[PDB]
């Protein structure tokens, strides 16, 4: 999923 | 090197639009979802887990038309092992001419940023459609905002944006509309 931060 | 090769002859005249996946076109979850649109097995440290994908309303109308109007490029901060299967089931018309994943993003101050300047396309003929304003912090004048989508099936934002993209697909310089 496309995360705001790792 | 640039992220993209030279556009094929049937695309080079068109504007490039980079399209976000998660919370723009779909919303996914590892938490189980009844009546999901797709389920995708994703291996994370040897254990396969099911990812439940919901399709934002009107996404099929949106992608089919957008693939005509533009050279569409998928550009997500997520991993190919998840994104490629999702894109394979979504893109029933071959609208995405290329796919760009996390390793193509720039990590800038805690955010994955889509650096449009590394695409290899004149920025006056580039657009970005993304739910996270942080994703386009370097090229805010290239951006068409859309609200993040999770599971609201009354949502019609992709549908409502089509007449605006119709206009954009015909200008010579997108900054003439988005203001330089
Ligand atoms: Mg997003």
């Amino acid at each position: 999923l496309s995360p705001p931060s790792p | 090197q640039y992220l993209l090769p030279e556009a094929k002859a049937q695309d080079s005249d068109k504007i490039c639009v980079v399209i976000n996946l998660d919370e723009t076109l779909v919303h996914s979850s590892f938490k189980p979802v009844n009546n999901a649109d797709f389920i995708i097995p994703v291996e994370i440290d040897g254990v396969v887990h099911q990812v439940y994908v919901l399709k934002r309303p009107h996404v099929d109308e949106f992608l089919q038309r957008m693939g005509e109007l533009f050279e569409c490029v998928l550009f997500t901060a997520s991993l190919a092992k998840y994104a490629d299967p999702v894109a394979d089931l979504l893109d029933k018309w071959g609208a995405f001419r290329a796919r760009l994943f996390r390793e193509s993003c720039v990590f800038h101050r805690g955010n994955y940023v889509k650096d449009l300047s590394r695409l290899g396309r004149d920025l006056r003929r580039v657009l970005i459609l993304d739910n996270s304003p942080a994703s386009y912090v370097f090229h805010p004048d290239n951006a068409v905002p859309v609200a993040s989508w999770f599971d609201n099936m009354s949502d019609t934002e992709l549908h409502d944006l089509l007449p605006f993209f119709e206009q954009l697909s015909r200008v010579d310089d997108v900054y003439s509309v988005l203001r330089q």
